[PDB]
């Protein structure tokens, strides 16, 4: 079976109940070249993950679905078996091994248990081939309404609050957000945009890139310096990872920060997120439910000498690499979905809705 | 999202005629009517106010939510189109020199159509709504229907200028009675 | 492929050796081309250092030069700042604000004018009423008129403007002069005070001066003759 | 029927009961106009609805009728989902209509019999203008036999505070009439403040007299409880940002004096419609579900 | 099943055991089930008979014509391909950990994975990570001076040079390679035309080449002298196997 991957380097007590791996070891180097666990769709969506390929959650998650299409299009049944629960049954070492490459997403979470509700709906009666391609069928309509019309329904929603020379805050590299500005940019509104960035991904350059390959004013900084650009800021604009059944938002880590500093100096915050992104499970904090990515990341050339080179060397010492936080409700005053424009405390209200 | 509500859904196929379905649900973007028909505003943008002179909302973008004999308060001034009593007359004709390149506009291939369109027993009701699209959709040269509806409104001035209609005569209230005035206009004048 | 020429050479006494013995060297590149050509006699091996962290440019043409003032009022080349002063003279003393907007002593922003980003005014400049000036340089003593819109010019000492010019990306030079109705084209130049004639739009490639035969064309009231 | 026509049924319609809101005579105004209309389409019903719905904003620019006027439409898309035919459209429009009517009739009553029960006896009610769902509530606590001390500002603009004191007075009621610039220092005195609302934005939010928002963030300062009472068809699909955010055709027209605010949902405790008594989250799962 | 594992021999079982016994191991090292060998017809085509001698997992052998380069044997075994193909050849003794060279096949998506080592005339050009090749040429058709385009530069601007490597003949190859190599007779050896060819293809959706740098081992080449480097090494080799 797959082996399990060692984690590297000690962690901190608060966060001991937690993985820690390495971008340097890769699972793959235990496991065959042709691959006979199962089919390599496997090991190339678990290699793009750990060594981070592919970041954006709708990304994964449109990896994710490429690859099981693939898998089911592969898949065959054995002989003196059901179909709707021994491709469930199989398919979870697939989930197990990806979380092992690196732990899933909620957007990845929803579609995983979509796919399960859809091939438990499948009949025992129907044939081989009608089943590969009514499954293919259905992922494609789920990516369709779950990403496209979503997005090109958000990007309308956000058109309206978009007005003419104001001033727009984003946060990382997130696609709903930069597709939204250029949208609204090419309708004629006028406007800037500020970017601001953190270490050690140092993802928001991408939408950079974007904003001025669209023509769109910007301007760039890091997050530490967010409090001195909020007074001329308008508006506050963030994509989401997550969405909660308590109207938090789980998103990337300087996310609470910007909401905070933003109440703190009465500028209205803005979440972006789609209806499938939307997660029932619920917590309070960023320690119960994170991600601590490789700590290697941290180290940084300063002058002609890097201070953490031999961290490992120190036995007190330690190093957190988060990837996720949670910001309260109270703190949001948007959430855009193609339902709408819903309050924070309307999240649950989606889940029972889009549920039957 | 009251405004996104549209009843009958206009598919496209591609002389350009169009079909109505019955689609009873919210819509992705405004819906406009006139004469019964809906009119999808996915390229252009909902419009308020009773200004005439329809030119005037689609010069900014905007078109408007309601305007024709079907709305009691239509936004476009209706006017009287004292030209269309030839045109009834004349309807009763078939297809059939210089007559026929005076009709030979707007498709550039000689017709009748829009005299049986503007004909005087022509109650515009549910069924009469298709064609009269497909008529439109004939007339600009696009994919939308709100597209056409401007680039037919842009020939029709065009050729006013042309002949020197006073366009302020001409707010383009309703469309089929500014057809059937100016054609029989060019065959009158020779 | 990735690297900037920065013109600073440590040399030895040995290149001057070398230039005053290889009489057809006139250029530092001649010299290293030949050093590079004639290997084996006089090895004389050439070393390189790159750094990443710190800024440095030559300025040689119109190109460079604007590329150079955007940088240097972008503050690239800190500590060198417009407001650092770094040369102890009254006249360049400056106050820094929010967007790079550099304030001169005495300068009397007037009613309505609005000063985007990347601006600096030199000191005792007058500026009229609704102007908009983004991205460019006014040298001290400028007179600038009402509704003037600038975008990455460069106005050195005594420049007058009159209202209603349009201005983009072009240079002017000292005691120059434009009148009304006037519009400049992108990469235009205006050379020792030479006027532009009222009611003109001057094309892209446009450099006048006052002596005829170098500047594409030499006038003083106007641009036609 | 013409545009003027239903101009003065509207206006009628208002003068002959004082105590109608104005939403109720702008759904009954849109109601005997779709009575008369001799339409056959179901589209040239929307069309013509609609341009009433601009035009009664015009003769009165509250939220209530256009909240009145997107229910409506609602209504009338809703009606057309499973009929066909137009004829049985009709009829089931004209039927269900003269029940909705009934119902928003008897739901200030509706109300009333639910909103009394908060009142403490000797407790101190602070209001801010004249609104007739909070002097009903109070009647139908007075008629408990409950006892409690009344508070009601002046509202600068029009001062309807005064009228509000008058048919207090008129209820035999404790009252005292205070100026608007005075509501925190008589924030220490008041034990709960109960106020009517022009309209209830999505996330539980109202928009309301302009006094308001300064009255519920005090109210906050001191922790002191802060109802809102209104009806159901005071629900709309808006989502102002902040006071600026509001469309301006609701601010004027009814230096610069604006009529009305917008409170947000944290400084509300409660709200009282006919459904009865809501959470601020309750409204938008509300208008959520009525727009599928 | 998407790897199809080839070999190509056109050897000799010298050494103290079989020549092709060493690359063939370490196919059975990693899974690898079955693999398809082809033989030379110019000496005999009867080798595969001899080889049928030894006591691998499981073999399948399959004769040539007498003068076949290896991509005339890809040619000719192409009906028996139905998938993307790892191309090795008999005179190869190494002890790489083969999962890294795949991964860069894996990760990457690449259209072309090889193996290449620090060898103790060909010139390589690698980007600054050292993992997507860009460039590469030979003396033989290089007259004094290299070339490098414009466009390569735009896109990396800092490429290192290697010029003493040694190829392990070690490929991992897509199947639409072995179609465009069906659809060109033009093409005769993989090494001498085709890497080349594809290197100069990525820049006219694209196409990505990656080479993996090795620090131990080199293939046996055919002067006796690499033989006997081979056999003076083997012994350690085999001490860990």
């Amino acid at each position: 079976q797959v082996p399990t991957r060692k984690d590297y380097g000690s962690k901190v007590s608060l966060f001991s109940h937690l993985p820690q791996y390495s971008r340097q070891n890769s699972l793959t180097q235990f496991m065959s070249i042709p691959s006979s666990v199962i089919h390599p769709a496997m090991v190339r969506l678990g290699l793009q993950y750990s060594q981070g390929l592919v970041s954006g959650s709708n990304a994964r998650c449109i990896a994710l679905l490429r690859a099981l299409q693939q898998v089911i299009q592969d898949y065959t049944t054995p002989p003196n078996e059901e179909l709707s629960r021994d491709l469930v049954n199989k398919l979870k070492p697939y989930m197990s091994f990806l979380t092992q490459c690196r732990p899933l997403s909620a957007s990845m979470h929803n579609a995983i248990k979509f796919l399960n509700k859809e091939i438990t709906s499948v009949g025992s009666s129907k044939r081989e081939e009608e089943a590969k391609s009514e499954l293919r069928a259905a992922i494609d309509r789920y990516v369709q309404e779950k990403i496209v019309l979503a997005a090109q329904a958000i990007s309308r929603f956000a058109y309206q609050k978009i007005s003419n020379g104001d001033v727009i805050l984003v946060y990382g590299c997130s696609s709903l957000v930069s597709r939204i500005l250029q949208e609204a940019w090419t309708e004629g509104r006028r406007f800037r945009v500020v970017v601001v960035d953190s270490r050690p991904w140092l993802e928001g350059r991408h939408t950079l890139r974007s904003l001025v390959h669209a023509g769109v004013p910007a301007s760039y900084l890091l997050i530490p310096a967010a409090s001195y650009v909020l007074p001329e800021v308008s508006k506050v604009l963030l994509g989401a990872h997550a969405l909660l059944a308590n109207g938090s938002v789980m998103s990337r880590v300087g996310t609470a920060q910007l909401a905070l500093v933003a109440r703190a100096h009465n500028v209205p915050v803005l979440v972006c997120c789609e209806t499938y992104k939307f997660c029932e499970r619920v917590q309070t904090d960023a320690f119960v439910s994170n991600e601590l990515d490789d700590p290697d990341d941290l180290q940084c050339k300063r002058g002609e000498h890097v201070a953490l080179a031999n961290w490992q060397n120190h036995a007190s010492l330690r190093l957190l690499n988060l990837v996720y936080d949670v910001t309260p409700p109270e703190l949001v005053d948007l959430v855009i979905t193609e339902l709408g424009m819903i309050p924070c405390s309307s999240v649950p209200v989606v889940l029972r809705v889009k549920s039957s | 999202m009251n405004s996104q509500y549209m009843f009958d859904y206009p598919a496209i196929n591609i002389l350009s005629s169009v079909s109505y379905v019955a689609y009873n649900k919210f819509h992705t973007h405004d819906v406009s009517t006139y004469e019964h028909c809906e009119i999808p505003l996915e390229k252009l943008r909902l419009g308020f106010g009773r200004r005439n002179s329809l030119a005037d909302f689609y010069s900014l973008g905007e078109l408007p939510a309601s305007w024709g004999p079907a709305c009691y308060f239509s936004s476009v001034k209706p006017m009287m189109y004292t030209f269309q009593g030839m045109a009834s007359d004349l309807s009763r004709f078939d297809l059939t020199p210089n007559v026929l390149k005076a009709l030979s506009w707007p498709l550039g291939i000689p017709d009748c159509e829009i005299f049986s369109i503007c004909s005087d027993r022509f109650v515009r009701g549910l069924q009469t709504r298709d064609q009269l699209m497909s008529y439109i959709l004939r007339m600009g040269d696009s994919h939308s229907l709100d597209e056409c509806i401007v680039q037919a409104h842009k020939k029709i001035l065009q050729e006013a200028r042309r002949l020197g209609l006073s366009d302020e005569h001409y707010n383009g209230y309703d469309l089929f009675r500014e057809i059937g005035s100016l054609v029989c206009l060019r065959l009158i004048n020779a | 492929y990735d690297l900037l020429d920065c013109h600073i050479s440590i040399c030895s006494p040995q290149v001057a050796q070398l230039f005053t013995d290889n009489f057809d060297y006139q250029t530092r590149d001649d010299f290293v081309r030949g050093l590079l050509v004639n290997e084996e006699i006089l090895g004389n091996q050439i070393h390189m250092h790159v750094t990443a962290k710190e800024y440095g440019a030559r300025v040689s043409n119109l190109h460079m030069y604007s590329a150079v003032c955007a940088d240097v009022i972008r503050r690239w080349v800190y500590p060198l700042t417009p407001e650092a002063n770094f040369t102890d003279s009254t006249t360049q003393s400056c106050t820094h604000s929010r967007h790079n907007i550099y304030r001169g002593p005495e300068v009397s922003l007037g009613h309505g004018s609005i000063l985007e980003e990347n601006v600096l005014l030199g000191s005792g400049t007058v500026i009229g009423s609704n102007c908009f000036i983004t991205n460019s340089v006014i040298g001290p003593g400028c007179h600038i008129g009402d509704n003037v819109v600038l975008d990455q010019t460069y106005l050195w000492q005594g420049v007058r403007v009159a209202a209603g010019a349009q201005i983009h990306q072009s240079l002017l030079c000292d005691n120059a002069e434009v009148k009304e109705r006037v519009t400049l084209k992108p990469r235009s130049v205006l050379t020792s005070q030479v006027v532009v004639g009222p009611n003109i739009t001057l094309p892209e490639g446009s450099v006048i001066s006052l002596h005829p035969p170098d500047a594409e064309e030499d006038e003083d009231d106007g641009e036609f003759s | 029927m013409d545009d003027k026509e239903l101009i003065e049924y509207f206006k009628s319609q208002m003068k002959e009961d004082p105590d109608m809101a104005s939403a109720v005579a702008a759904i009954r105004t849109l109601l005997e106009f779709l009575k008369r209309d001799k339409g056959e389409t179901i589209q040239g019903l929307r069309a013509n609805l609609t341009s009433a719905i601009e035009t009664l904003c015009g003769v009165d620019s509250s939220v209530a009728v256009s909240s009145g006027g997107e229910l409506f439409l609602r209504f009338i898309s809703l009606a057309s989902l499973e009929y066909s035919d137009y004829s049985k459209c009709k009829k089931i429009m004209i039927e269900r209509g003269e029940l909705f009517l009934r119902r928003i009739s008897l739901s200030r009553n509706k109300i009333a019999d639910l909103c009394h029960t908060f009142i403490k006896d000797g407790a101190t009610i602070l209001t801010h203008a004249y609104s007739r769902v909070v002097l009903r509530v109070l009647e139908a606590a007075v008629a408990a036999k409950k006892r409690f001390s009344v508070y009601v500002t002046e509202s600068q603009p029009d001062l309807s505070g005064k009228k509000m004191a008058k048919a207090l007075c008129h209820l035999n009621v404790p009252v005292t009439v205070v100026l608007d610039a005075a509501v925190g220092y008589i924030m220490e005195k008041a034990d709960l403040v109960i106020v009517g609302a022009e309209g209830v934005v999505e996330n539980g939010g109202i928009i309301n007299k302009i006094g308001t928002n300064q009255m519920a963030v005090c109210a906050k300062a001191q922790n002191k409880p802060f109802y809102v009472v209104a009806e159901s068809f005071k629900f709309v699909r808006l989502f102002p940002l902040n006071q600026q955010d509001v469309p301006d055709k609701f601010k004027y027209k009814a230096e610069e004096h604006p009529w009305v605010d917008y409170t947000a949902p944290s400084l509300i405790t409660l709200l009282f419609t006919d459904l009865g008594v809501l959470t601020p989250s309750a409204v938008s799962d509300e208008l959520i579900k009525l727009y599928l | 099943m998407e790897f199809q594992a080839v070999v190509m021999a056109v050897l000799l079982p010298v050494g103290n055991k079989p020549l092709i016994w060493y690359p063939l191991n370490l196919l059975e090292r990693v899974g690898f089930e079955e693999v398809i060998v082809v033989t030379t017809r110019d000496v005999q085509k009867a080798l595969c008979a001899e080889f049928k001698m030894k006591m691998k997992p499981d073999i399948v052998c399959i004769p040539d014509d007498a003068d076949m380069g290896t991509a005339d044997s890809l040619r000719y075994i192409y009906p028996k391909l139905k998938t993307d193909v790892l191309v090795l050849s008999c005179d190869l003794i190494t002890d790489v950990a083969l999962h890294e060279v795949v991964d860069l096949f894996r990760a990457y998506d690449a259209s072309l994975a090889m193996l290449m080592r620090k060898g103790q005339r060909d010139f390589i050009g690698v980007d600054s990570t050292g993992k997507r090749l860009l460039f590469m040429a030979n003396e033989a058709d290089l007259d004094e001076e290299l070339v490098i385009k414009g466009s390569i530069l735009q896109k990396h601007p800092r490429i290192r040079f290697h010029t003493g490597l040694v190829d392990a003949h070690l490929y991992c190859l897509k199947k639409y390679i072995v179609d465009f190599l069906m659809e060109n007779g033009s093409i005769t050896s993989i090494r001498s035309e085709l890497i080349p060819y594809l290197v100069r293809k990525q820049f006219s959706k694209s196409l990505d080449i990656y080479s993996f740098i090795k620090e131990a081992n080199t293939l046996n080449l055919a002067p006796y002298d690499a033989c006997w480097n081979a056999c003076r090494g083997d012994r350690w080799e085999d001490l860990s196997r």
